[PDB]
RNA sequence: GCUGGUUCCCUCCAAAGUUUCCCUCAGGAUAGCUGGCGCUCUCCGCAGUUUUAUCCGGUAAAGCGAAUGAUUAGAGGUCUUGGGGCCGAAACGAUCUCAACCUAUUCUCAAACUUUAAAUGGGUAAGAAGCCCGGCUCGCUGGUGUGGAGCCGGGCGUGGAAUGCGAGUGCCUAGUGGGCCACUUUUGGUAAGCAGAACUGGCGCUGCGGGAUGAACCGAACGCCGGGUUAAGGCGCCCGAUGCCGACGCUCAUCAGACCCCAGAAAAGGUGUUGGUUGAUAUAGACAGCAGGAUGGUGGCCAUGGAAGUCGGAAUCCGCUAAGGAGUGUGUAACAACUCACCUGCCGAAUCAACUAGCCCUGAAAAUGGAUGGCGCUGGAGCGUCGGGCCCAUACCCGGCCG
RNA sequence: GACAGAAACCUCCCGUGGAGCAGAAGGGCAAAAGCUCGCUUGAUCUUGAUUUUCAGUACGAAUACAGACCGUGAAAGCGGG
RNA sequence: GCCAAGCGUUCAUAGCGACGUCGCUUUUUGAUCCUUCGAUGUCGGCUCUUCCUAUCAUUGUGAAGCAGAAUUCACCAAGCG
RNA sequence: GUCUACGGCCAUACCACCCUGAACGCGCCCGAUCUCGUCUGAUCUCGGAAGCUAAGCAGGGUCGGGCCUGGUUAGUACUUGGAUGGGAGACCGCCUGGGAAUACCGGGUGCUGUAGGCUU
């Protein structure tokens, strides 16, 4: 048998609201960038995050995303943190001006360094804004179960990618 | 008229919304508590520290004397890389200039 | 676990992390039926819990792959031992089925057992599956199939898609 | 309401544990503090002098004065919504060093080490702690024998 | 210190019912929670978080063949003592004993017991204020310029875990100091829409979609709008959405049932019906069903005025047989007599028993007429397990405008 | 082991505390914190720091020192109830 | 209401039913203090209407340790007293 | 191999019984004038060296008790977080993570520092 490499990115979505929520869980949410519902943002997965994701398990779905998805997520809604502000990614001299300093120039090697993680994973993630994505069309399972209950929290492995895709 | 007791109900709220700050450090922590011997005898040492002057300032001198003559007696692919090089404003102008007078 | 949809086998197989007390630890396979992968591996991990000393984070999975059946195309009789928790105690069962897949033959299970014992997917606990041969089967629901010249009727066809003529002027027909 | 008393609920804190009762061991007077080192408090019931309070019991400080048969330490107690960095004196069979603050001096020393050497060498070291990765690939070997099965058991009512 | 009232607009921020003290409990002071005005910096520090090390704890669990305190039952020893006796004037000389005692076991426990002992949790550390050299001061400490402390000077940047985030600091300050509810923990009480605590989140101060209706329930928090999509909940009609040729079953109620909080029911039963478990017997032809024989020792004995197979108590086996019990019952002062068990005759395939679990029924009675929300619904518009499709929130996405 | 005994006194053995330590309970203690002797008055004079309740206020109580003058012991030490 | 030691000369269950155990009711009393102190007229009797059934009598029935008579247990039943 | 003096960790070192101890040592042992202390030279103190491993002590042994460390008990008990899950309730199942303790069955039975001897 051949196990492959457990995967080392996580795309992370926030699935519940604001009302009611645990400080701990506020905390972490806060600390993965998930303020408000349906942000969708990167991580790059080992122990400490991994056993941060299984706090906040009940109000995120999160999963591995494919090289089709980081794309689609990067061009259709990709926004840069330009002195702290939501700046729309329309050319690449945006991306050079606060990333060329890590050899990432464009948008292709953004992506590359999102997708396989790399060196600046930390910078290139953190200069992308966290990802606002629309209600999910067709409609979720059901929110507040896990996905092995046939709910919709927790961790789907790789059926993010429908999840992304229906979501877009 | 009984009315309630004790309560800690809002109390972790209202401690943390100013926050539970650690208390205040300083490089330099006062010399208050000290044994009084200890302090005693430190404060003279403070206080004589003057009588022993010149033996420091000519320890040094020779000291940075005899390290500054030590001192002295010391003293992806490659299609990828020539893009790289030419692109680089600085390092990849003359490269750009030959293209510039190739193309003619 | 919640039965959606028409259920799957999966093979799955995992393993003990490598420890210093002993090289390799032996595999273990087991047969799963689940709507997909995710929750094959959730329940290979909780069965493997249940018997062995393993736990989700010491093992590891090593390979989860469906199983297609070798005949999807012959009808045939399956033999079905299970167990579950009712409202008060849990007991053993042993129940016949009889369809073209096993998958099909366990989902039909998981609905039978909804229906008459108001079980849950999360409550039966599968134990085995096997495909019995004609002889050996003990239901008579399955067993009045056994006939080599069957013979039946559709004795009373009741009318459907009786909205599309919403106001007709006939009344249906039931007998053809 | 309860008491104010000072030992108040130290019933199995302040008590010895099973069958070390007695007279105490030497090693733990015959140890030296250092002011600035990291001190674990626990108080022992066998020397009622100089012994800490319950709110101090399993608490972590840093050395400041050392006197004769104690130490002055500076230690972080949390009231209501503020926290005080404040001083005790307690007698030294209450006291204990801490390995939390080896751990970092043993790393720090092992660093320097390979700090100042392989830096000649030019090669590039990885000092930092990297959290625990995701495994890699790997293959696993089946020689022979097939991955046996299991199947859960039936119920049996053993009780 | 107690009632009532307290006069224009918009914009931004936004609570408390808690600590300590008071002749204090309908009130104040005080800390906390708020606002306003800034200042010092920035473009190293911090954190309601994890990780890597390192300590701390005596709860849940468990234990009583381990201490303390309970507590059940049998064993095996003995003269270690007492008792009921007997042979013995007596005799640890002996007999049984009953006891206490001791030794191994055994049933059940403990908020104010405990050898063990979690999960969640509480500290500390994860560097530049750090490491490494050299030299001066000391009245402290000293076998020893020993120790320790403090000073000088110089050298080391891969800023030494993850992630996120601009921080520090000073004044002046109002209101508040009746709280209430919910998941899990929990004390008093039979219990309570009762009284009292812990943690978190709410209501108060809050509108909006769903729960028909509702302060706190589920979803989701709000500038004025257009388009799209969803959450929870739904899709016979009221009422937007199944007017799908939806899938598999269960259930008939002369009181059916019909969705968190929530607004009603239990023990016990049913040959109503449907699953299942175990044990029997059946082609040497089972269960029905339609019939024959129930016979001698022996009217057996201890027994009763009389009981003979039939009221009562130990007994309770034999040859005849395909078969008959020193008798299951009916009836007699006892018989008689009939019948039941046994096995054959006819027909010829599955049949009995004990449990167990789903729906339905009995249990099931209150006062104006009556409420799955109503209508109504039974090839469900009921219950269980499931699939597509569809409906809409002030939520989410895109866009416009105001601040 | 005379009187002597259920229980007076003497001797040996076993004895982790099942005793005692003024009092309520909890903790602690065995060449001792218990028992018996010898000498004594650290239950004395003085200025600060700290802990406990806490508002980090007071009182009370307590803890480490420091400076005198003493007690005790061969001494290290111990002692300001 | 459920179980069934016993009573009922026989006989657990015609009629009862101990030791136990499960419910309903709000015509008793308690328990609580949610509404009402800028007032909701307190006990009884009289008068008058309506409603409930947990049925005393009357209509129709089933069981008795119902021969008849009288009398007990139960069922549909609040129409009329 | 081992002991003595002083120890560190304080049962893997304890307890009961049996066996063996070469050399040095450690002891038992012989006495009371002196120092010293008792009702008693028994203890303590002092002065010795005829004898002795009998004991203490060291080593070893026991299908030894105890103690230390594993397996099983056991993914059981319990538990973080979740659900418009079941159930009249009492309570229970699942998901997400953590995870014990008896009984029973094995293994082991002191390491070690400073100074000084013995093994001519
Ligand atoms: C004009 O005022 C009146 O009618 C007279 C009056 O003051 C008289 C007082 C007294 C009854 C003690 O004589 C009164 O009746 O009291 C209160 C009242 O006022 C209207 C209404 C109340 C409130 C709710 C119902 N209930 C009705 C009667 C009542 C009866 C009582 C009782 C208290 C009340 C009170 O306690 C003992 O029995
Ligand atoms: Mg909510
Ligand atoms: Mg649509
Ligand atoms: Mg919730
Ligand atoms: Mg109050
Ligand atoms: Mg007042
Ligand atoms: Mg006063
Ligand atoms: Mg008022
Ligand atoms: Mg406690
Ligand atoms: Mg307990
Ligand atoms: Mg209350
Ligand atoms: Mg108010
Ligand atoms: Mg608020
Ligand atoms: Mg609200
Ligand atoms: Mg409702
Ligand atoms: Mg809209
Ligand atoms: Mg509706
Ligand atoms: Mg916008
Ligand atoms: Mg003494
Ligand atoms: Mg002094
Ligand atoms: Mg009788
Ligand atoms: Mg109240
Ligand atoms: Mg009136
Ligand atoms: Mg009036
Ligand atoms: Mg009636
Ligand atoms: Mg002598
Ligand atoms: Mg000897
Ligand atoms: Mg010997
Ligand atoms: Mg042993
Ligand atoms: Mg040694
Ligand atoms: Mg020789």
């Amino acid at each position: 048998f051949y196990v492959p490499a457990e995967p080392k990115l996580a795309f992370v979505i926030r699935i519940r609201g604001i009302n009611g929520v645990s400080p701990k869980v506020r905390k972490v949410l806060q600390l993965l960038r998930l303020r408000q519902i349906f942000n969708g943002t990167f991580v790059k997965l080992n122990k400490a995050s991994i056993n941060m994701l299984r706090i906040v398990e009940p109000y995120i779905a999160w999963g591995y995303p494919n090289l089709k998805s980081v794309n689609e997520l990067i061009y259709k809604r990709g926004y840069g943190k330009i002195n702290k502000k939501r700046i729309a990614l329309t050319d690449n001299t945006l991306i050079a001006r606060s990333l060329g300093k890590y050899n990432i120039i464009c948008m292709e090697d953004l992506i590359h360094e999102i997708y396989t993680v790399g060196k600046h994973f930390k910078e290139a993630n953190n200069f992308l804004w966290p990802f606002k994505l629309s209600s999910p069309r067709g409609g979720m399972k059901k929110k507040t179960t896990h996905f092995v209950e046939g709910g919709d929290a927790g961790n789907r492995e790789d059926q993010i990618n429908r999840l992304i895709r229906r979501m877009n | 008229a009984k009315s309630k007791n004790h309560t800690t109900h809002n109390q972790s709220r209202k401690w943390h919304r100013n926050g539970i700050k650690k208390p205040r450090s300083q490089r330099y922590e006062s010399l208050k508590g000290v044994d009084p011997k200890f302090l005693r005898n430190m404060r003279f040492a403070k206080k004589h520290n003057k009588k022993g002057l010149k033996k420091m300032q000519a320890n040094n001198a020779k000291a940075m004397a005899a390290r500054a003559e030590a001192i002295k007696a010391l003293v992806v692919s490659r299609k990828l890389h020539r893009l790289a090089y030419i692109a680089h404003p600085k390092l990849g102008r003359r490269a750009r200039a030959r293209i510039a007078r190739g193309l003619r | 676990m919640k039965a959606s949809g028409t259920l799957r086998e999966y093979k799955v197989v995992g393993r003990c992390l490598p420890t210093p007390k002993c090289r390799t630890p032996p595999l273990y396979r087991m047969r799963i039926f689940a709507p997909n992968h995710v929750v094959a591996k959730s329940r290979f991990w909780y069965f493997v819990s249940q018997l062995k000393k393993m736990k989700k984070s010491s093992g590891e999975i090593v390979y989860c792959g469906q199983v297609f059946e070798k005949s999807p195309l012959r009808v045939k009789n399956f033999g079905i031992w299970l167990r579950y928790d009712s409202r008060s105690g849990t007991h053993n069962m042993y129940r016949e089925y009889r369809d073209l897949t096993t998958a099909g033959a366990v989902t039909q299970c998981y609905r039978d057992m909804g229906a008459r014992h108001r079980a849950r997917a999360h409550s039966i606990q599968i134990m085995k599956v096997e495909e019995i041969a004609a002889s050996k089967c003990r239901r008579p629901a399955v067993k009045q199939f056994h006939d080599s010249k069957i013979k039946f009727p559709l004795p009373h066809r009741v009318l459907r898609r009786q909205h599309k003529p919403r106001f007709t002027t006939k009344r249906p027909n039931t007998f053809f | 309401t309860n008491t104010k008393g000072k030992r108040r609920g130290t019933r199995y804190m302040f008590s010895r544990p099973f069958r070390k009762h007695g007279v105490v061991p030497l090693a733990t007077y015959m140890r030296i503090y250092k002011k600035g080192d990291i001190v674990d408090i626990k108080g022992m019931g066998t020397v009622q002098k100089g012994m800490p309070h319950k709110c101090y019991h399993g608490k972590t400080g840093r050395v400041y004065n050392v006197t004769q048969h104690a130490v002055g330490i500076v230690v972080n107690k949390q009231v209501k919504g503020k926290i005080l960095a404040k001083r005790i004196n307690v007698r030294i069979e209450h006291i204990k060093h801490s390995k939390s603050r080896d751990s970092f001096l043993k790393r720090v020393k092992e660093n320097d080490q390979k700090k100042k050497e392989a830096k000649e060498k030019g090669t590039w070291v990885q000092l930092k702690r990297q959290p625990a990765p995701p495994r890699e690939a790997h293959f696993v070997r089946t020689n022979g024998k097939e991955p046996e099965l299991l199947e859960p058991i039936p119920y049996e009512f053993m009780a």
